[PDB]
């Protein structure tokens, strides 16, 4: 049916428009050379989300805390040295020194021998520049921004069953399309869970994604790239760049044995070989 | 001390070269390109340019 | 635009200047004036001149980049805070005399 | 594009030498004039110095308060002074280490410093490559041809070692191979603009029984995820720290600890 | 027992919270107002640091000379460094 039926039954010569490459077409007709790198991709809901501040290991890395404990021991030892001269800062020196990092402790007794005052001054200047570096790390945390994909690729464990995870979702393709044959030759259960989740129009599927009538959708890569390049709302940054996908091209179907094929291939390589493509 | 010299052939590219080539594409005139040896752009030195 | 490091920058965009242009000088009485003028307007009139400007004008050093030029120091800020400090010395003198 | 940023954070000594001397002379003059105001009342010197360091310092310390009928005004001015200093310093150090990112790259073939080259941007390619033919066909790429023909190399790994030794400044090459080298060597980053999206297939003869079935077998390898498995084997398979910054800070802290212990030996020897 | 006129020094020393030992407030209402004032001071400090960071981000650039009719273009003795500028010889400029 369609363009394949027009070319095989020879009511046309060739098909110029966007056309996928699979086994059955190469059985019935002959492709040209591919001129554009066009695989498949998946458009999902992909909302705003957060910046995910899970854990930070940049300022201390679980080893500056060793220096914290070492200088706590040093300050406790010199507090014992101050107590030699002259008053509960033997074991309380840890709470005194590390409670004044966050500058809100109860005011503990401090000696007039200036020794504890000097080391609290040094530790406190270190804590001030440490809090400055901490606020600087939180300020430089704004520089990166990326909400991660909920689905890594076509081999997702979500794609095994939407009931396997806590939210149920939905995904579709085009009716009577080549992507149906592309999936059913590899994953029949994908089609079995997809058949209830069909749709009619590609822009209609986009509206169903925007209005919440659809969660995911599978189509060609560059077409969804164009739809992201014309999107109103700009909530669509697609899943990767075609990593775990079909990764094919677009070609021109000719008759099996047409004399135009070599000339069309040379013309396409000329059109790529000068930047005009 | 002397005024004898040679006419060295040299290559020319740039913006105004492209302007000249496109005017030769449009107006269809053959350029006779050479450089100035009198000096700089131009100045009326005692009623002499 | 070819300034390595984007150091040398012109003053704005040429505001307080002569504001002239480049042309093609011909002899007084040349018959090629009108055709060359119409050809130049044709080159303006199709963006081919704009194609040559895109090809032959570098544009890396944009206007007013927000780069590393902030050298972690201002001089005038603590200077004005020192003027406020001198006002504090004056108020301390006023409170000390009475 | 691999040059380390904020190796020492410019705290006092890589920074210009005003602020330590300025704050020290400021707190010295403030402590002297407040002690002289305490003399003309409308361990007193040690109490004034401790109050000056504590108000300048902002952590919390069990100190007293002298006779400050007019000195508390100068103390609250000094308090606002100290917090606006530490706030300005924290803010501009943070905001300087946010915007510390130049454009060290080329951003694709459309670079007029590569259209009009120099002796600095050394870009080349493999000698006798198809990239050379592709740049020899096009009408406005002969200048880059003249630049690259002086320094073409026999193999690509020679260029890898040369730019590893920084003997090259740029290198035109296929995308995924340089991505693989980025996975191998982390000191190699490509540019963003992708130009001349091409294809790599199998070199074949003329009309042959292996002309059709080999293409059918490649299509058979593309319809399943065997190419994705090969990508998993080779393509996907990749390879303010306060330790360069605050290491010397800790060393000067420990030196201050030892010097302060010796000064306290001197102080107990006197008192 | 002395926080009548000394409350101003207490307050604008605890605007910044720069370790100012003042007094022990036995009044509960005074402690509640100090807590509200301290929360106000914390959010004011955050707003002021954000203002300083955004003013670094909003980075304008002043110029030395913004005109051919400048008073600097009268005499370089008008300021302490004598600056210098020339043109090309025998030029239209
Ligand atoms: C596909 O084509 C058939 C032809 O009869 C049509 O009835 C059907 O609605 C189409 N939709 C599907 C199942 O893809
Ligand atoms: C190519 O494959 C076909 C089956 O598709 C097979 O019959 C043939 O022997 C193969 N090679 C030749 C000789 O064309
Ligand atoms: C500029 O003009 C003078 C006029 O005598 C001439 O002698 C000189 O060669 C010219 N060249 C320079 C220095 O620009």
């Amino acid at each position: 049916n369609g363009m394949i039926g027009e070319v095989v039954y020879q009511r046309a010569v060739m098909a110029v428009g966007s056309l996928t490459i699979n086994e059955e077409r190469s059985e019935v007709v002959d492709f040209s050379v591919p001129f554009v790198e066009t695989g498949i991709s998946v458009m999902v809901s992909r909302s705003n989300g957060t910046v995910s501040p899970s854990a930070f290991l940049e300022p201390f890395s679980a080893s500056v805390w060793v220096m914290m404990f070492v200088m706590l021991l040093i300050v406790s030892a010199i507090a014992v040295f101050v107590f030699e001269y002259f008053s509960f800062t033997i074991g309380k020196a840890i709470w005194l020194l590390w409670g004044l990092v966050f500058n809100n402790s109860v005011p503990v007794q401090n000696p007039k021998g200036t020794t504890s005052k000097i080391m609290v001054s040094v530790w406190a200047f270190f804590a001030v520049i440490f809090l400055a570096s901490y606020t600087a790390n939180l300020a430089a945390f704004m520089i990166q921004e990326e909400f991660v994909d909920q689905v890594t690729g076509l081999s997702d464990k979500k794609f095994q069953r939407p009931h396997d995870y806590s939210p149920p979702f939905r995904f579709g393709t085009v009716p009577n399309g080549s992507t149906e044959r592309n999936i059913r030759n590899n994953y029949p259960y994908m089609h079995q869970y997809m058949t209830r989740f069909n749709q009619r129009g590609v822009e209609d599927a986009l509206v169903s994604l925007k209005t919440g009538k659809l969660d995911a959708f599978i189509y060609d890569a560059a077409v969804l790239n164009y739809k992201a390049g014309r999107d109103e709302g700009c909530k669509l940054v697609t899943i990767g760049s075609g990593y775990i996908f079909a990764t094919t091209g677009y070609g021109i179907a000719l008759q099996k044995g047409s004399p135009w094929k070599r000339q069309i291939d040379l013309a396409l390589l000329q059109f790529v070989g000068d930047g005009e493509m | 001390s002397t005024n004898e010299g040679m006419n060295v052939k040299k290559c020319c590219k740039g913006f105004c070269i492209d302007i000249l080539k496109k005017l030769s594409r449009t107006v269809k005139f053959t350029y006779d390109l050479y450089l100035v040896t009198n000096g700089k752009h131009g100045k009326k030195v005692n009623n002499v340019w | 635009g070819r300034d390595e490091g984007c150091k040398l920058v012109t003053i704005g965009s040429g505001y307080i200047f002569a504001t002239t242009g480049y042309g093609i000088a011909l002899q007084k009485g040349s018959p090629w004036k009108r055709q060359i003028d119409l050809a130049l307007l044709q080159f303006v009139g199709d963006g081919e001149m704009e194609e040559l400007e895109t090809l032959w004008l570098t544009g890396i050093c944009h206007n007013e980049k927000n780069e590393v030029m902030s050298s972690q120091l201002d001089i005038d800020n603590m200077a004005g805070v020192f003027y406020m400090l001198a006002a504090a010395m004056a108020l301390s003198l006023i409170t000390f005399i009475w | 594009k691999e040059i380390p940023r904020s190796t020492l954070d410019s705290f006092m000594q890589p920074f210009q030498s005003t602020l330590w001397l300025l704050v020290g002379l400021s707190v010295h003059v403030v402590a002297v004039m407040l002690y002289l105001l305490d003399r003309f009342s409308p361990l007193t010197l040690s109490s004034a110095m401790w109050f000056s360091w504590g108000v300048l310092l902002n952590s919390g310390i069990g100190e007293g308060a002298p006779r400050s009928f007019s000195a508390r005004i100068l103390g609250m001015v000094w308090a606002g002074f100290a917090m606006i200093i530490v706030a300005s310093y924290t803010a501009n150090l943070a905001a300087f280490l946010v915007l510390d990112r130049p454009e060290e790259r080329i951003t694709g073939i459309n670079d007029p410093r590569l259209r009009n080259p120099s002796d600095k941007f050394i870009y080349a390619t493999v000698k006798q490559s198809s990239v050379d033919i592709y740049f020899r066909r096009q009408v406005e790429l002969s200048t880059m041809y003249r630049h690259m023909e002086k320094h073409n190399y026999e193999s690509a790994a020679e260029a890898i070692q040369a730019v590893r030794d920084n003997k090259l400044h740029a290198f035109i090459w296929d995308s995924a191979v340089l991505e693989f080298e980025a996975s191998q060597k982390c000191d190699l980053v490509t540019t963003g603009e992708l130009f001349f999206r091409s294809g790599f297939g199998i070199g074949m003869r003329k009309d042959s029984p292996w002309k059709q079935n080999v293409s059918l077998s490649i299509l058979k390898s593309h319809e399943n995820g065997f190419m994705e498995d090969l990508d998993k084997t080779w393509v996907r398979y990749q390879e303010t720290l306060t330790f360069e910054n605050m290491a010397g800070v800790f060393m000067l802290v420990a030196g201050g600890i030892v010097a302060g212990i010796f000064l306290i030996f001197i102080e107990i020897a006197y008192k």
